[PDB]
RNA sequence: AAUCAACUAGCCCUGAAAAUGGAUGGCGCUUAAGCGAGAGACCUAUACUCCGCCGUUGCGACAAGGUCGUAACGAGUAGGAAGGUCGUGGCGGUUGCGUUGAAGGCUGAGCGU
RNA sequence: CAACGUGAAUGCGAGGUCCAAGUGGGCCAUUUUUGGUAAGCAGAACUGGCGCUGUGGGAUGAACCAAACGUGGAGUUAAGGU
RNA sequence: ACCAUCUAGUAGCUGGUUCCUUCCGAAGUUUCCCUCAGGAUAGCUGGAUCUCAGGCAGUUAUAUUCGGUAAAGCUAAUGAUU
RNA sequence: GUGAAAUCGCUGGAGUGGAACCGGAGACAGUUGAUUACGCCGACGGCGUUGGCUGCUCGUUCUAGCCCGACAGUGUUGCGUCUUGCUGGCGGUAGUGGGUUCGUGGCGGCUAGCGUACGUCGGUGUGAAAGUCGACGACGUUUCCGACCCGUCUUGAAACACGGAUUGCGGAGUGCUUGUCUACUGCGAGUCAAAGGGUGUUAAAACCUUGCGGCGAA
């Protein structure tokens, strides 16, 4: 089944259409956003969801164009909010998410991981409606909303480092506490 | 087991097509059969006179003689890990003529017709062969007054 | 592992002449160079014929022979066969034959001697014709034995002509009982 | 070592025999090598861990086939005329003296070897 | 539309995609052997090339590789002049062999990734 | 102890170890079965055509 | 300063009782060495690529019941063929050894898949 | 008799005859399916296997997953894992 | 009863059936049999080879056909049935 | 006469935790070989082949950010159509300028197996003998991995299925009649000749001999 594989899902714009006939010489043009490891998923992608929308398969239909997406500028921080659909062990379900991330892809494959951890869904089950970037204000889970303040602060309570290229047993004293 | 009558599960296969009973059109009649030519058998239920096994109802033969109502038909059949070639006498009534060798031999004529043009006018040889479907080519699409549609999925909704 | 079919990389051939005839061996051995070398078809059908084994080369009769030189064109060529020549008491007239063969009966080589015919042996052949120009290649029949009237469909078979293993022949050896449609059935 | 005569080196594929299975646990049966032929038998049926089967693939190289570890092959001489056959490839075979010649003989193929220049195999053997 | 049913049907037990100019390029050269009177001999000279295409104007590698990559009026004859290529097993593993391409898998057409797995498998 | 068991298990693989055979392409040549009265003719018909 | 209600589904819990002492394979493991989504690397077949050797098959060269070259290949019960300077006992012939020690017997250096 | 000249893809050499062995208890699996409450039960269809078969993995196992085997070596992997 | 012989009685049944390498390599299915632990028969398999040097294929394409299963229907016939 | 195996006793060596045996790979013990050039071995370089790991550098595809302009918003500093920040699309790109993608690209570094366009060198061996070197190390010991008892009937056997305590020797597809096919030999419209006869004294052999008989020619 369709899996999410791959660190940070890319983006890509596919644009598509049903093979002119002689009935229909002028068919209508498709456009749709997908977040998918390679153009090769992002393509097979397309056409499922195009297919599920209109009466066109991929042997009738043509791939006009597929370009992959980049994020304007990740040297920002903005609120995701992702609209989804998704099937359990019972039923069918509408969720929606929200995440803090520099990159929309970024935001997408934590909204993956997120729903592989607390649902046990795989990709195969889950349907991205829409996604899009929410305003501070308008933000609607604690989670996010609880770093929405310019006074943040925090330490880093219980610290277990792990050394790395050096013996297993030393004589040295571990500290967990660094004030 | 099952029995081994002749007419045997055939209750579908030898019966009239809905609302297609009773007499027999007569083109079935007039049409030509010559020795060498190919026919379909389909049984026709509403004569049961020069009927044909069910083994060979749906198959293509060759005809090998013409008697005054009926032909002699060479069809292939496979016993095990051979096929064996069959003749059968079945009247006319069972019989259709097979479009599949008309087809073959009007391309043939009308490559010998091409070719005889050609060479006469001193035009290259033309191409005679059929091809596979090649791959579609290069083309431009416009999106004047047929800007993309973005979709989206959609939600799941409670069709009670 | 290769998915291939290993029931028909071996082929049963003949290398060399099963017979301890030391003459044949060294024949064979003759040929085969020839064949090699001059690469001839007409000297590999030499070799090919003279390893094979005797039931493939039936007799030939002299009026075969004689038929095969009185054709337009076929009478100054050298006749080559690697059966049996024999003679034939139903020929009247033997014309002038030049043949190359393994052995000529006594009263084949005699008519074809006194009709002033040449017999030549296969290394005389090899001399005269090393590539085989002028010559007309001929064999016995290989189907006229009276084994192979006993092969084929079985004899109790639908339209079979096949001969029957019988001990003797006589209305009292199988000729009554599907045989005859008086008992039981004929086929 | 290398084939007398030549600069190819002689190697064996295997050194051990291939013993008959079961021949360690019966005195009945003899170690010289029997195919099993048993319906069941590991060791036709090629499990891991058991003695492998004698293959064609074993096969010493061609070139030093029946060599011995001198370099050279062996013939056996039964008497003084049998040396000449060693005469020529005398840089690639060695004589030996069969076992059923006498005390006597051998004197004579001894002294007839070495005037000769042919290697023995056993020349210093048999000495009443 | 004759070839493409095939590649449908033998979908889960091949990896198949559009080679580009350096994948054709370096199976030729690296992995290159003719179907010489049914012997398999390696591509070391031209001179086997012309022997079997020469007829058809192909004389070199390079002509070769041209006709495998335009697709020219004698494709069948150069790729059945070429013995099927023994591809090494990729340095860096594979992934699953059992579950197509767009499942994060193998099998299916990769597309213009088979030079992406050509390039190790080369 | 039942021992009728009908079975086509293995039954295809051996038809086509040795491949399906096909007819030959002779069988059409034979003019066996066909009608007397037009066998008679074409006797007739062939008996008589000159050569020359 | 958030609260209330009804639902829903992940993990966990109850429902959950058997007889020799006992089984995620065992030890053990709790920001796991568990459950789900993922990433790098790494390990490992008689499989794949390449290199050597043996043989089979096909083809080929050579004045030879032989040698050599070359490419591909090598599972196997019942069963069928081939080769056996594998082994045993006679006969017609041929080659030799032997009271300075044959057959037989015990057992080191080798040869042969 | 005259002329015309090979008319989809891919692969590949093709055909013929004779003589004869063993077998004629099968079993398993995905899918379909009959009897039965069910059964490691009884009976069928297509295909693949075990029987006849080792090898890596599933702790162990005729059938499961990977992959089929001359005899050695180097490299890389499949399923499975660290 | 015992003794010798006919008698090495017959057995579709049980047990055994003795060297090595190489190559090929199955079947438990059809029909008939007082047939069901067995045979004959076809199939599967080996061997000998022979005739030749392009027509074939457990695969596709094109063209043309066959079918009454899944689904569908019962506000279409038959049969139920609120 | 010879005097095997099973079984058994002694002497010496070595192992010895609820089997023992066995295959693969070493080590030890032990056995055995050893004529400047040449053998038997090693090391370091070169070359060929198959590699493994690892860097720079150009370019290609798709794309920005920085920077500028207006507009909208606000997790906002300092003192409210304020200001400083910050964000969002939109319009610019001159300059600067990173990501992504791969090239019938260019230049490197480390290193393995196999073979020998081949070099530079060492150990040993040319009477013995000792030592040294080399190879084995085989039914001894010890380690690491693997390892269930064979034959048989069977869908299925290591089986809680049957035979098998051990060893020697013996032990089972034969003879003949009749068919058929195949291979080889002789002759060939023929072929083989029977009983018999004649002769043969290294005389049961060999040699010669058929109006007639067998099979074949309808």
């Amino acid at each position: 089944p369709t899996k999410a594989l791959g660190e940070t899902l890319n983006e890509y714009v596919v644009v598509g259409r049903k093979i002119p006939t002689e009935k229909e010489p002028v068919t209508p043009i498709w456009k749709m956003q997908i977040f998918a490891t390679n153009h090769v998923i992002a393509k097979s992608r397309f056409w499922y969801f195009v297919s599920m929308l209109r009466r066109v398969k991929k042997a009738n239909g043509e791939i006009l164009s597929i370009k992959q997406v980049f994020e304007k500028n990740p040297g920002t921080v903005k609120n995701y909010g992702v609209w989804l659909k998704y099937d359990s062990r019972t039923g069918h379900h509408n969720m929606y998410r929200e995440y803090r991330d520099t990159t929309v892809a970024g935001a997408v494959t934590q909204c993956y991981r997120d729903m592989g951890a607390r649902h046990r869904a795989q990709a195969d089950r889950i349907h991205i409606l829409k996604v899009q970037t929410v305003k501070a204000e308008d933000t609607k889970r604690a989670g996010i909303k609880m770093f929405h303040d310019a006074k943040i602060r925090f330490p880093l309570p219980h610290r277990v480092t792990k050394r790395k290229n050096l013996s297993v047993f030393t004589t040295a004293r571990q500290n967990t506490h660094f004030a | 087991t099952n029995s081994k009558g002749l007419r045997r599960g055939t209750r579908y296969m030898f019966a009239r097509d809905f609302r297609k009973h009773g007499v027999e059109h007569l083109s079935t009649y007039y049409t030509q059969y010559k020795r060498g030519d190919l026919v379909d058998i389909k049984t026709n239920g509403a004569f049961q006179k020069g009927m044909p096994f069910k083994a060979y109802h749906g198959r293509t033969g060759r005809i090998f003689n013409v008697t005054r109502g009926a032909v002699g038909i060479i069809v292939n059949k496979r016993v095990r890990g051979n096929i064996l070639p069959k003749r059968i006498n079945i009247r006319i009534e069972h019989i259709k003529p097979s479009k599949c060798r008309t087809d073959f031999l009007n391309r043939v004529k009308s490559n010998d017709e091409k070719r005889k043009a050609a060479k006469s006018a001193g035009q290259p040889v033309p191409a005679l062969k059929r091809l596979p479907v090649a791959p579609r080519g290069a083309h431009t699409v416009t999106t004047q007054n047929n800007e993309p549609e973005l979709l989206a999925p959609l939600r799941f909704e409670i069709v009670a | 592992g290769i998915d291939i079919n290993h029931k028909h990389d071996r082929v049963a051939r003949r290398t060399a002449p099963k017979s301890e005839n030391p003459y044949l061996r060294l024949l064979s051995k003759l040929y085969a160079f020839l064949a090699r070398r001059t690469g001839e078809k007409f000297n590999a059908i030499v070799l090919k014929r003279l390893r094979m084994s005797r039931r493939n080369r039936q007799p030939l009769s002299l009026a075969k022979l004689a038929r095969a030189v009185q054709k337009a064109g076929n009478e100054n060529k050298t006749v080559v066969t690697l059966s049996t020549v024999t003679d034939d008491a139903r020929l009247y007239t033997v014309p002038k034959i030049s043949v190359a063969a393994l052995h000529v009966t006594e009263g084949a080589r005699a008519r074809i001697l006194a009709a002033g015919g040449e017999i030549i042996t296969l290394d005389q052949l090899a001399l005269k014709s090393p590539k085989g120009e002028n010559t007309v290649f001929l064999q016995g029949p290989r189907s006229a034995r009276e084994a192979e009237k006993h092969f084929g469909p079985a004899p109790g078979v639908p339209h079979s002509h096949t001969k029957p293993y019988v001990r003797s022949k006589g209305r009292k050896f199988e000729r009554a009982r599907g045989r005859r449609a008086s008992r039981a059935y004929k086929n | 070592v290398h084939v007398s005569g030549t600069k190819v080196k002689v190697v064996k594929k295997k050194l051990t025999k291939f013993k008959r299975h079961e021949s360690d646990r019966y005195r009945r049966v003899a170690p010289s090598w029997r195919k099993p032929k048993g319906i069941d038998n590991r060791v036709r049926r090629r499990f891991r861990g058991m003695r492998a089967m004698p293959t064609i693939g074993h096969g010493s190289d061609r070139r030093t086939r029946f060599v011995l570890p001198n370099g050279y092959k062996k013939v056996l001489v039964q008497n003084v005329k049998d040396l000449d056959m060693l005469l020529m490839q005398s840089y690639k075979y060695i004589g030996e003296i069969g076992h059923g010649v006498s005390a006597k003989s051998r004197k004579g193929i001894v002294e007839r070897a070495a005037q000769l220049n042919i290697k023995l195999t056993n020349g210093n053997a048999r000495l009443r | 539309k004759a070839t493409l049913p095939l590649l449908r049907i033998i979908e889960p037990y091949v990896a198949w995609g559009y080679p580009n100019n350096k994948t054709i390029h370096d199976l030729l050269y690296k992995r290159g052997y003719a179907k010489v009177d049914g012997n398999r001999v390696p591509i070391t000279d031209n001179t086997i090339v012309e022997q079997s295409l020469g007829k058809f104007n192909i004389i070199c590698l390079e002509d070769l590789a041209h006709e495998i990559a335009t697709v020219g009026p004698h494709f069948k004859e150069a790729t059945n002049f070429l013995w099927p290529f023994k591809l090494n097993n990729p340095t860096g593993g594979w992934t699953k062999k059992t579950n197509h391409f767009v499942e994060g898998g193998d099998f299916g057409n990769r597309e213009d990734q088979i030079n992406n797995l050509l390039r190790k498998m080369v | 102890a039942k021992s009728k068991n009908h079975t086509n298990h293995n039954q295809n693989k051996k038809a086509h170890r040795n491949g399906i055979t096909k007819p030959k392409k002779h069988i059409f040549l034979s003019m066996k079965g066909v009608d007397a009265k037009f066998i008679k003719n074409l006797r007739f018909s062939r008996k008589n055509n000159k050569r020359q």
